[PDB]
């Protein structure tokens, strides 16, 4: 899909750069009904 | 305790003697170790509380308010600029945001542990308040306070070093601000060591979601059972106080069901995960 | 890493670190016996003590043969 | 420390392949060849290309075919590729004979060599 | 019962939406200091 | 000279292993040789083609077992050294490495030939170096000479590196030159090609292969420009363990001591607790990764390099 971590934000994918940064996490998507608990979530020091 | 013409910590507020009290707002809120009330059955929220206006220290009969809980996911951003403030990351030699973001330094490192370390300097650097600045540069930001000595409003005064009754010597408890230090004989004692940080769950990560139920009671001079969430009253007659005086009191059960929300704040619709618990007072003229 | 209780006084569960064989603990807690009587295992060694009460509870932790006693704090 | 020289070594082997099959090919300045045997109706260094390339030796051993068009970056791709695919548009064919240093270097890979001059023949189908 | 008096435990919260979350009332939708204009002060304790 | 050693224990252990599934012939009463008689036995020779020349492994083009070998070696080395009369020397010498390969496969429908699919490896590595060189530096969380040794070494590793890749016939392509100019802000490789200004293309301060040799030369006190940049090593440093009972001799039978040893313990490893092949590492052309570094044959997630000195002394004397 366009999700697509290694095309992100190249010619029409649905991230753009700010995906990689905590702060424009929700800023980093292109499309318009995005939500911090559906479509993604974020954490800050996640263990492996 | 709480001061409705008071200004509050962080407040900017150019025209505040002058704005009627009870517009404001006094709030507190707290994580939940267990966040699923649908397997815990969590049925209500139950407090045995002191009504205020039959005391000897009873506040006057046209204080009335209300005090709003809030349960679910409730933005632990307190100073809402997108940014995680935490204090232990604050210095003169730490990379700070480039600009300011509206309040105060923000440290632009990562997080790894919500820790001091034990350097009086560093701490003395460090433990700065949520504003992120010591007291001499936040007038730059707090313009509108910039001549006062705490133009944030968030410095923090120990109990024992106050002055006045026990309710004015924890007036500065809960500041921000200095409530660090590092030695316990400081004149200003801790009352704690960890970093202010606008993380509350200590899951390192700063939610912005405002999904919650909203409850609500009133603080009436009249409250009587079987209405405002009011299960039971005890009167008590003749209290023998240190003075040799007595008093009366009357204790207050409130059980506000959780299964009937009084209003929803943005999109939640079940209780599988509640991870925060806000409890604010407003509509108070006077200190409650 | 011999038997541990890790948060003693606790507001919240218990982690019980111990041996392979699992364990059979148990809470009483102030006066006579209100068993609780969970079943950790070797890897999930987590307790619930979060709801009933704050106080000095007896726990009797059963690796097998390896019954050891004490006392937890609820807070 | 072992490094070892192969320009000269890649570009007699260019040549000598040049003569003995009849192909005239055009050079860069940076040791490239290319010979762009059609076009059709530029991608810069952000750009996602679409290939149907193959690559073989100078014997014409394949050591990496992909006859399904296969999307890349163009950032991530072999200097010779970031320096010949620039040199036609859509639907364009090329055929490159990258040397050692413009390939997978001195030290190679898995099935390649190092040393080795590749020959490429690109079928940039996609500049999406 | 999850006894949720403990003083220390609690922090100094966000500024609260009351309605819904179209409703400005505490300036809660704000992204200025005028997030915190009707912050009143409020001391949360137990006494000593 | 060399007389003082008294002892040398040799320990080696090699086990080995391997799983062919799909293999279709049966075995007899008392047993069976049918894919070799050292199969049998724990040959571990290839029997792959072999038995797919040979018509017995399964013609199924859609299998979905896994042809699997693992290989453990380890070495444990011991010795013992008199230098003096009285002062006892035990060096070791340990390494451990485990390899587990797999892989699927297909037979050709003619010819029966072995077609390998997607093969990949992991396993574990472990030796016993010496890191004495760098262990009583001051190290705070304000100063730290092998923290600055490994900043500093990261530049020479990746030239090496690009010499080794580049193949000194052309000048290394490096971020800040006309063929790379720093892009605009807009450009998302800004910040990385800004980091790394005189660094090699494929080498930046991140690639493995620049910081894992560069971080063992910094902390084993070995010289960047010289010091081997692959991942395992070969012969294990010994670690040592020195006792002397020997102050007591000179003057101390009557100098208020009926009893004295010294003793000194250093172990010190060097640990990669899981190595894999990288997928990534093939023959297309795609050959960096979104850091602008090229894609390593051998990639790993922690490496750990532990010292101990247990005791760094001992100082037990009875008066």
């Amino acid at each position: 899909n366009k999700y697509d971590p290694a095309t992100i934000g190249q010619a029409g994918s649905f991230l753009n750069s700010n995906i990689r940064e905590i702060v424009t996490a929700k800023s980093g998507f292109n499309n318009t009904n995005v939500s911090e608990a559906t479509d993604y979530s974020v954490l800050e020091n996640a263990r492996k | 305790t709480y001061y409705p013409g008071e200004r509050g910590p962080y407040n900017n507020n150019p025209s505040f003697g002058a704005s009627n009290p009870s517009a404001n707002f006094g709030g507190i809120m707290r994580a939940l170790n267990s966040t699923n009330f649908e397997q815990g059955n969590v049925e209500y929220i139950q407090f045995w509380v002191l009504d205020p206006y039959v005391g000897n220290g009873e506040s006057p009969a046209t204080n009335a308010g209300k005090i709003y809980f809030n349960l679910g996911e409730i933005s632990e951003d307190v100073l809402k600029d997108g940014r995680k403030q935490y204090e232990n990351g604050l210095g003169p030699d730490q990379v700070m945001v480039n600009p300011q973001p509206l309040w105060g330094d923000v440290p632009a490192s990562q997080s790894l542990i919500y820790a001091f370390d034990t350097n009086p300097d560093n701490r003395k650097n460090q433990d700065v308040g949520l504003d992120g600045l010591p007291s001499s540069r936040e007038g730059s930001i707090y313009t509108n306070y910039a001549g006062e000595a705490d133009p944030a409003g968030d410095d923090y005064t120990y109990y024992l070093n106050a002055d006045g009754g026990v309710l004015e010597r924890y007036k500065n408890y809960n500041g921000t601000e200095g409530n660090s230090a590092v030695s316990i004989n400081d004149p200003n004692r801790g009352s704690t060591t960890l970093p202010d940080v606008e993380d509350i769950n200590r899951d390192n990560t700063m939610s912005t979601i405002n999904a919650y139920y909203e409850y609500s009671i009133d603080v009436k001079p009249g409250m009587q059972v079987g209405e405002n969430y009011i299960t039971d009253i005890r009167e008590v007659t003749n209290v023998d106080l240190p003075n040799g005086g007595t008093t009366n009191a009357r204790w207050i059960q409130f059980k506000i069901p959780v299964s009937q929300p009084q209003n929803t704040i943005g999109n939640i619709t079940d209780f599988r995960s509640i991870r925060f618990m806000r409890m604010f007072m407003t509509g108070f003229n006077s200190q409650m | 890493s011999d038997f541990l209780v890790y948060p003693n006084p606790t507001k919240s569960n218990i982690s019980f670190l111990f041996d392979n064989e699992t364990a059979s603990v148990s809470i009483y807690s102030l006066l006579g016996q209100k068993l609780i009587e969970k079943q950790i295992t070797n890897q999930n060694p987590v307790l619930s003590v979060e709801g009933l009460t704050n106080g000095l509870y007896f726990y009797t932790f059963d690796a097998g043969s390896l019954h050891k006693t004490g006392k937890i704090i609820k807070q | 420390d072992e490094v070892k020289d192969y320009t000269a070594e890649n570009e007699k082997e260019i040549v000598d392949y040049l003569a003995q099959n009849n192909l005239t090919a055009q050079r860069t300045n940076s040791g490239l060849y290319y010979i762009i045997t059609k076009e059709g109706s530029h991608p810069t260094l952000n750009s996602n290309i679409t290939v149907i390339y193959k690559g073989y030796f100078t014997n014409g051993k394949v050591f990496d075919e992909s006859t399904e068009g296969v999307s890349y970056s163009l950032r991530t791709l072999i200097p010779g590729w970031k320096e010949g695919i620039p040199l036609l548009k859509s639907g364009g064919e090329i055929q490159l004979f990258v040397p050692a240093h413009l390939g997978y270097g001195s030290n190679g890979n898995k099935t390649v060599p190092g040393g080795a001059v590749l020959i490429f023949e690109i079928t940039l189908v996609s500049v999406n | 019962t999850i006894d949720m008096r403990s003083a220390y435990a609690w922090s100094l919260a966000s500024t609260p939406f009351i309605t819904s979350i179209n409703d400005n009332t505490f300036n809660a939708n704000s992204n200025t200091l005028e997030y915190g204009f009707k912050r009143a002060k409020l001391s949360w304790y137990t006494i000593d | 000279v060399l007389t003082s050693i008294k002892n040398v224990q040799i320990n080696y252990t090699k086990n080995s292993g391997t799983v062919l599934p799909g293999y279709t012939p049966s075995v007899g009463f008392l047993g069976t040789s049918k894919p070799s008689l050292g199969f049998v036995f724990g040959s571990q020779d290839d029997v792959r083609y072999e038995a797919a020349k040979r018509g017995w492994l399964t013609t199924y083009q859609d299998f979905n077992q896994s042809f699997t070998q693992v290989s453990n070696k380890l070495l444990k080395v011991t010795a013992n050294i008199d230098l003096l009369p009285d002062l006892k020397v035990d060096l070791s010498m340990d390494r451990s490495y485990s390899e587990n390969t797999s892989e699927q496969y297909s037979v050709d429908p003619s010819t029966n030939e072995y077609k390998p699919l997607s093969p990949y490896t992991y396993g574990m590595f472990s030796i016993s170096t010496v890191m004495i060189k760098t262990a009583f530096s001051p190290s705070d969380e304000t100063q730290s000479a092998a923290f600055d040794d490994f900043r500093s070494n990261r530049l020479i590793i990746a030239n090496r590196l690009a010499e080794g890749h580049y193949g000194s016939g052309v000048a290394i392509p490096r971020y800040g030159d006309a063929n790379n100019p720093i892009p605009a802000e807009t450009d998302p490789n800004y910040a990385v090609y800004t980091a790394n200004q005189g660094y090699p293309i494929g080498y930046t301060k991140s690639n493995q292969a620049v910081l894992l040799p560069a971080f063992l030369a910094a902390y084993t006190g070995s010289d960047a420009s010289s010091s081997s940049t692959n991942i395992f090593r070969s012969f294990p440093i010994p670690n040592w363990s020195i006792k002397y009972n020997g102050l007591m001799r000179y003057k101390y039978f009557k100098d208020k001591f009926k009893r004295f040893s010294l003793q000194h313990n250093y172990r010190a490893s060097y640990t990669i607790n899981q190595f894999r092949s990288n997928f990534d590492y093939n023959s297309s052309p795609k050959v960096q990764d979104v850091n602008t570094n090229f894609y390593n044959e051998i990639i790993m997630s922690n490496v750990n390099l532990v010292e101990q000195f247990s005791p760094l002394i001992r100082m037990d004397f009875e008066l």
